[PDB]
């Protein structure tokens, strides 16, 4: 039956239905006349509901009627999605007409029981010096692209889709949640120049919509993925940024009559996350291979959200500022950074010892650093300033212009091979690079390179 | 002082009179507190929909309770009270815009307070708004000057971008985002400067300077000062984007400046708090983020068939633009804030401005290894993306050279060479305020430092070097400079012309 | 003055107007009057104890954690989205 | 929160009880009886006082209405009282006959005009009101010295002024702003 | 100079304008005060309930 | 031009003095909605002198 | 009509009155049997308004009759304030009589309009060295000075009061708002002494007044400077601490039913700051010059009250308790304090470079301390060595012994030029007195004297 607005308030919506006509938790209902859908977020009693505009409210009144769908939001699935562009609610946000849908699917499910878990450990190569040394991925995993505010999440993002999405053979799914407008117009016309856009479907949801929006359009990019892998396909699902599904719910948590926790965040902070990150897995009817990008506000690792996420994560690379402030791209951590799959057991001792050797390296200088800035370099002994030369070189062979890149470096893009990385790395920590002087190193793909840098 | 034309006037207010009968929605006003009404039977009242009080005075519905109504005033509150009637109006917030807003100042709702007579625009619009969709926007391939040799150069500015300044107290953050308002007074592209609680003779002297430069007559000046009501701060910066959008979607370029939106933040927070909704993470409001991301959003580049659409096949092949210059202020350089983090998180780079710099001479007080522009090389013309690729991380990797190298005994050339040209490169970056340079006279000076020229050079002379330099290019060169500033080309003709010029300049001056 | 108790529903104080003693009639049983987060307000169960398990339909299973003076509140030993008032 | 918001479930329950059971007219008679005693200088103190029970307000308080209230009516009276409410009892009467007038589809105009106005003139009112509603209007008619000619109606929260007052208000304000 | 002559000159025109429509204001509720009776309620009345 | 105000605003004065009457009893008419001469020059030249 | 006390708590009375007899925000009503004055500050509903009392509330109880005056407080202004004590309600406190007032204004006004604002640059000489060069002042501007407790605020606004009447032959108005009563006793005979009495207005609601009377004193003392202002006439206002006005303020905010802000501070804080700082301003008719001494609470210039009034001054002169610990007085900071002045288009291109020159080598200083705190002054370069010893004789030479100060020590005071101040200060930075010892520049007034105090 129908419903009647009873109170506005921001983007939270209560609305009142028969006793015997109550709408069910999640249940989307339909405001008259006004283009507009609410989800029930709770059922407050005596017949009312508390709910979420996944629209505007600046049209709404009270005493509007209001209709029971008798579901949840339900979104196209299928073939007929890729190639385009969608909102929330599952509607076309291209001028590219209706969408050829034969099935719909609720966005609110069940996560995979514990029988039906996923066990590979298949080795992914990424083309990123840092990232395959340190942080090696591998297919039907879950990796976080953890940093702050302008340190490359992005921009790492859409190297690791060049370099995985356009050479694979499988279905991707593409969810901008609270991106900016801006970047989903560079990435749509960028997929569409590439040819790529047949294999993509797209969902945004960007920084200017609702707080309903941005709360819900990461479930509706994973009912899509979910649709692909239990078809039994192998499919890749990129998120730029997750955080934004969480400050959705700090942003509406106080509206719906939540108490605040640590930090001002939502009570709900770790169940709102696990729900969501145990529904992106990998299950033995099919795989998702999954990056995510994590915001971490003000710089802070231990901030509740971030802190929260890690556990749901097979490979975390961490983004440093410190890095970045040095003009050294991409600005990766290795001492934080770590992943899953890096055992002598799943890649080889060869791969694993000269990981360890850099961060050794590199660890120690994190202590002298701060010794030849109050003393000077000549008061170290004659091992520490032959180490620290040796550990101010890795730090700058660890840099890489990318080619999404191009139009912030200026040179071209460089990608590197796994062996190669193995081998740049090994020469330096052995010495056989001592007598290259130190900028040789910045900014040039494999190892060659930089013995060619030393001469111009 | 002419007589029969102030009768006429008149005339036309009383020949047009709406003599004919209205049916209204009606409430009564229960309680009055600070600056926030109350009202009982207001039943077909939309959010966000304005509301008439007896003697011109009008409110804002903000709160639709199930029985109650709470509305903020736009304008003084002291003189409502209980049992005055509230009645609807079936119209969202509403501004005068077009160019007849250009040369003068306003407040929030578009009233002048310049008292330079009325504004005969023929166009309203309303203040909240939903910026352009994904695919309605174009890439940003257009540069937007800001006269600074070291914002041009190392975090340029292309039209539709969103480029956040942001520091400390009293650092030269309004002197930049001016200067950048005076810079294009001869670019083709409109201005608006919103004042956001700002005392009004702060406010009337930035207006003085607008004109004492020639730039007013290209400006839109909207004021919401410190002593008026928090809801008129709250809607200052949509009042003003409203007025930059019809520019935009007109097929044209325009350029606005919010002074402080952390002001806008705090009379956000007042009226949230006066409301009773629920505190965040500094009492802020929950939506404080959304606050900032439905206003930035907006700034942005429109495609051909996007204003083809607008205006009805009126203008075509032309694409639209609106380029934003935000204002941040930080509590002893504190970034970890609510509302610094929201706003870093939203625009397309940002200008950080360092108080030691500031202090030890530097006036533009630029931090080159913390800001950074996400547009790059493709907001710059062809000569300075050039001349400048790289100075940015180089200046970058100097001051960390500079702090190591300190204290160290005399190092190799690859390390001198590094040094000594970052010293360069450093003294160079220093600018005047009212003084912005074209293409041709910041060419000429990015040209002479990364092609060696300064090598010879003392540290303390490259000021009156430069000046020199561009002084002496101006008389006996002037048809280069006036071929480098037609679009800021490049080419091996162009660079030998440049490089003959400096040689016999330094050789003979 | 002050705010409506979970007991404060029309159907219920409907149900004082027909009995005035409709509850404790039934001790062991009672009726969901709101359901949100996993938490779950019941009128009547006038005789659980604290910590004991409550049954609701479709063998979903809930531990009574809030014995007020006018409600029970419990939290759901499994997912609470298919429970509903009444 | 307003008293409309805590005297909406009584009300709300009473109306029905009332409905279903063909009582409109007999809990429209008890609820203006309990408004009215409740209200008392008398009852208003007996019912604040720290010392007394719940059960021993209900009983003083329907013992004094007594021949009032039926078996129903009691009931409720005591349930108002277990939850504390009595304090909202001429809410609640009024709140009802809002229920009942919206269901009778019935409508109280309150009308005032500068002078008098004939029955041929508030028939005329009537029937075009009734017309444009589609409503029983019940036309409260008076005078008002400040109105310089001409009337206004308020049918609820919808007013309709044809005043000349009000057009001299939209002429200060046209000039004014 | 030249701007600001014309700033003032506008101005004083606005500030005898303000005085003159509160003038013609009371003027109009005078003679409405004196001019309407019982002859205007059978023309307005009558109107409304057309409206 | 401060001076050639002080020096010219009575003769302006004087004329808006003359038509706040025409102003009035045109206003007070339309507000009526029919013809008011009959029943407002005697108005005018008995409340004018009081403006 | 009149009304009826019904709820008392602390400062704050709610009074019901009849529903169409209920008086206006900001109206004043007088309590029957006690005379007490209330001002209402908001309208509740159903004729009940809330006021807060402008004096004592012991021996006050419900149900006592309140009578509206149908105005605001109204206090005497003009030629009959002159050399008379006055308190919030304008009352005479000085024992000499009843005031010989022409006319009465309300408190509460408008800021002036943005067409009415004044664009004067005329410079003022304070004869302060340190102000004179880092923050000059303009005739008809705002200054305010910063500090924490115990440093120099009263000491130093009563040496510009000395300073700046040589000069000025207009009217002075001077509250003071929630401070020391004694100071107030000193600061009133010392001008009756002096026969400077008949040319100042004196207002006064100091520590030991209620809530009330500490909220509304600036109002009073502002409103007499208006009426002055209005005339034509260039007067100086002077407030012995802006920050009790918004103090008065947060005392009772909880009490009127706001919900606080950060760090306990009333929602309103920043526009109870603007409606009075706004009415502070030269216009086209007349010119108000303020001075304001601003407490910061627990020596935190980020605080909430400090940190919103520095955009409301044309100067602001910083103190720091640091500075007033090694022996300089004034203990003002130089790298902290500014002023709209400092230009130069306004104070000519000689002193602008000798005031950047001092604050390029105070910088400097102040860079290396953590350095040399370690490993002292000897590790430095021949070049920090020189700007070390030029820092430490600035940084000395910025004191200055007052006229005012004279009993604390005993020293005469001086009183320094402009043009004394620049030549000391180029000299010092150009290196004419390197070889002067470091203690000549001490307490010495002009440069002249460090050279006859360098000869012992
Ligand atoms: N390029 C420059 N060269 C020299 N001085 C400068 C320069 N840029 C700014 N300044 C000066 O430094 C001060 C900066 O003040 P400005 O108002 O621009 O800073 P702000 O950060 O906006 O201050 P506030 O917090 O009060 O708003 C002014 O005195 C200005 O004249
Ligand atoms: N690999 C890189 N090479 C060069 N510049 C980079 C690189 N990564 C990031 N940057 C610079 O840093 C900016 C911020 O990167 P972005 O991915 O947008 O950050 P985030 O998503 O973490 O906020 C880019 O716009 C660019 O200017
Ligand atoms: N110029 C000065 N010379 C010497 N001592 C001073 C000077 N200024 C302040 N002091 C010392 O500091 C004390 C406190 O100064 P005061 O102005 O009362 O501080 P504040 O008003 O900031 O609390 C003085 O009593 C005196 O001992
Ligand atoms: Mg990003
Ligand atoms: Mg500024
Ligand atoms: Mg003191």
């Amino acid at each position: 039956s129908s419903g009647r607005i009873v109170q506005i308030i921001g983007a939270v919506i209560d609305v009142e239905f028969p006793r015997d006509a109550v709408p069910s938790i999640y249940e989307a209902l339909k405001v008259q006349g006004v283009e507009t859908t609410l989800e029930v977020q709770q059922q407050l009693g005596d017949g009312v509901v508390r709910s979420i505009a996944m629209g505007s409210t600046e049209g709404l009144k009270r005493g509007l009627n209001v209709d029971s769908t008798g579901a949840a939001i339900s979104v196209p699935v299928g073939k007929a999605t890729l190639g385009r562009i969608m909102d929330v609610l599952g509607n076309p946000i291209d001028e590219a007409g209706p969408i050829g849908e034969e099935e719909r699917w609720g966005i609110h499910r069940e996560a995979p029981s514990y029988a039906d878990q996923a066990g590979g450990n298949e080795l992914l190569e990424t083309g990123i010096k840092v990232i395959d040394l340190v942080c090696p991925f591998a297919k039907g995993g879950k990796v976080g692209l953890f940093g702050g505010a302008g340190v490359g999440k992005t921009v790492n993002m859409m190297e690791l889709i060049r370099n995985i999405a356009i050479e694979h053979s499988g279905y991707s799914v593409f969810a901008g949640v609270g991106e900016r407008t801006r970047e989903g117009n560079d990435f749509y016309h960028e997929m569409k120049d590439s040819n790529v856009l047949d294999k993509v479907a797209l969902v945004y949801g960007q920084m200017n919509e609702p707080p309903g929006n941005r709360l819900r359009v990461a479930l509706t990019g994973l009912t899509m993925a979910e649709k692909f892998r239990d078809e039994g396909r192998d499919v890749l699902l990129f998120i730029d940024n997750i955080y934004r599904y969480t400050l959705a719910g700090t942003e509406v948590s106080a509206l719906l009559g939540r108490m605040p926790s640590a930090v001002g965040y939502q009570p709900t902070l770790a169940e709102e996350m696990g729900v969501l990150q145990e529904r992106i897995t990998s299950t033995k009817k099919g795989s998702i291979t999954s990056i995510q990008a994590v915001y971490v506000p003000a710089d802070d690792l231990t901030d509740p959200s971030p802190a929260t996420t890690f556990a749901h994560l097979d490979a975390t690379v961490v983004l440093s500022r410190d890095i970045a402030s040095l003009g050294i791209y991409p600005a990766v951590d290795p001492l934080d950074s770590t992943s899953r799959q890096l055992d002598p057991l799943v890649i080889g001792q060869d791969h694993y010892d000269t990981a360890r050797g850099v961060q050794y390296v590199l660890q120690r200088y994190k202590e002298l650093k701060d010794i030849i800035a109050i003393l000077g370099m000549d008061e170290l002994s004659e091992a520490d300033k032959l180490l620290v030369a040796r550990a101010r070189k890795i730090q700058r062979f660890l840099s890489q212009p990318f080619f999404v890149a191009e139009v912030f470096t200026g040179s071209p893009g460089k990608y590197v091979s796994l062996k190669d990385t193995i081998a740049g790395f090994k020469g330096i920590l052995n010495g056989d690079y001592d007598h290259l002087p130190e900028q040789a190193f910045y900014m040039v793909g494999g190892i060659e390179e930089a013995v060619e840098k030393a001469k111009k | 002082l002419n007589p029969s034309e102030i009768s006429e006037i008149i005339k036309g207010r009383i020949e047009k009179l709406d003599v004919a009968s209205q049916a209204r929605n009606e409430g009564t006003i229960v309680s009055v507190s600070d600056g926030i009404v109350r009202i009982y039977g207001l039943a077909d009242v939309m959010y966000g929909e304005m509301i008439e009080f007896p003697g011109g005075v009008y409110g804002m519905a903000l709160n639709l309770e199930q029985d109650s109504v709470g509305a903020v005033v736009l304008g003084e509150y002291q003189g409502l009270a209980e049992g005055m009637n509230a009645k609807c109006t079936g119209r969202i917030l509403e501004v005068p815009v077009g160019p007849e807003l250009l040369g003068r100042v306003v407040d929030a709702l578009g009233n002048p307070i310049d008292g330079k007579g009325p504004i005969d625009a023929k166009a309203t619009d309303a203040v909240e708004k939903v910026a352009p969709g994904v695919i309605w926007r174009k890439s940003v391939d257009q540069p937007v000057q800001t006269g600074y040799k070291s914002v041009d150069a190392m975090i340029p500015v292309g039209r539709g971008q969103r480029e956040l300044i942001i520091g400390d107290r009293q650092i030269g953050k309004t002197a930049l985002a001016v200067d950048a308002i005076i810079n294009q007074k001869d670019s083709g592209i409109k201005c608006v400067y919103v004042a956001i609680g700002q005392k009004q003779s702060t406010i009337a002297n930035v207006v003085r300077k607008l004109e004492e430069n020639g730039a007013l007559a290209n400006t839109i000046v909207v004021a919401a000062s410190a002593s008026e009501s928090a809801a008129l701060q709250y809607l200052a910066p949509y009042s003003g984007c409203t007025m930059g959008e019809y520019f935009r979607d007109r097929g044209e370029d325009a350029l606005i400046v919010y002074d402080d939106l952390s002001k806008q933040a705090v009379a956000y927070r007042q009226i949230s708090l006066l409301l009773r909704r629920p505190p965040g993470r500094e009492a802020y409001p929950g939506d404080v983020f959304y606050l900032h991301s439905r206003l930035l959003e907006r700034a942005s580049r429109v495609s051909e068939e996007y204003v083809e659409k607008f205006t009805n096949g009126a203008v075509t092949g032309k694409t639209g633009s609106l380029t934003a210059l935000p204002i941040i202020e930080t509590q002893a350089g504190d970034v970890s804030a609510f509302v610094p983090t929201n706003v870093i998180s939203i625009t397309d780079g940002q200008i950080f401005l360092e108080s030691a710099m500031f202090n030890s001479g530097i006036r533009p007080a630029v931090n080159a290894g913390i800001s950074v522009s996400r547009v790059g090389g493709a907001a710059q013309t062809k000569i300075i993306k050039k001349l400048s690729g790289g100075i940015r991380t180089a200046l970058a990797q100097y001051r960390e050279l500079a702090a190591f190298a300190q204290f160290a005994s005399d190092l190799d050339e690859a390390t001198r060479k590094q040094l000594e040209h970052g010293q360069r490169v450093t003294e160079l970056m220093k600018q005047k305020q009212y003084a912005p340079m074209s293409i041709a006279e910041m060419s000429l000076s990015l040209y002479a430092a990364e092609r060696g020229f300064l090598q010879d050079v003392e540290i303390a002379k490259v000021g009156s070097f430069e000046q020199a330099l561009i002084s002496y290019f101006q008389r006996e060169h002037a048809a280069l400079l006036a071929k480098i500033n037609e679009k800021g080309d490049f080419n091996d003709e162009i660079d030998a012309g440049i490089k003959a010029g400096i040689e016999k300049f330094k050789a003979t001056q | 003055m002050q705010q409506l108790n979970p007991s404060e529903i029309s159907e219920i104080i409907k149900g004082r107007i027909e009995k005035l003693d409709v509850a404790s009639q039934a001790r062991n049983e009672g009726t969901i009057v709101s359901v949100s987060d996993g938490i779950v307000r019941i009128y009547g169960l006038a005789d659980v104890m604290y910590g004991e398990m409550i049954e609701f339909p479709g063998g979903v299973y809930g531990m009574a954690l809030n014995l007020e003076q006018d409600s029970v509140g419990a939290v759901v030993l499994g997912e609470y989205q298919g429970l509903a008032e009444g | 929160a307003e008293l409309t918001t805590l005297a909406r479930p009584y009300a709300k329950a009473a109306f029905e009880y009332a409905q279903a059971h063909q009582q409109l007219a007999d809990w429209s008679a008890a609820l203006g009886v309990l408004a009215a005693v409740s209200q008392d200088d008398t009852v208003r103190q007996l019912l604040k006082e720290p010392q007394l029970t719940s059960s021993a307000k209900a009983q003083s308080l329907i013992d004094v209405c007594g021949d009032k209230l039926n078996a129903p009516a009691q009931n409720f009276v005591r349930t108002v009282a277990e939850n504390k409410r009595l304090e909202l009892l001429p809410t609640i009467a009024e709140m009802y006959e809002q229920l009942k007038a919206e269901q009778e589809k019935s409508v109280e105009v309150e009308v005032t005009s500068a002078f008098t106005l004939s029955k041929e003139q508030q028939d005329k009112l009537a029937k075009a009101l009734s017309a444009r509603l589609s409503r029983e209007v019940r036309l409260h008619a008076s005078e008002d010295a400040s109105l310089i000619g001409g009337v206004i109606i308020r049918a609820g929260d919808l007013v309709i002024d044809g005043s000349v007052r009000g057009k001299l208000a939209k002429l200060a304000e046209a000039l004014k702003s | 100079a030249q701007a600001e002559i014309e700033q003032e000159l506008n101005s004083v025109k606005d500030a005898l304008r303000a005085q003159v429509g509160a003038l013609a204001v009371t003027g109009a509720e005078k003679i409405l005060g004196a001019s309407i009776d019982a002859n205007a309620h059978e023309q307005l009345v009558s109107k409304l309930a057309a409206e």
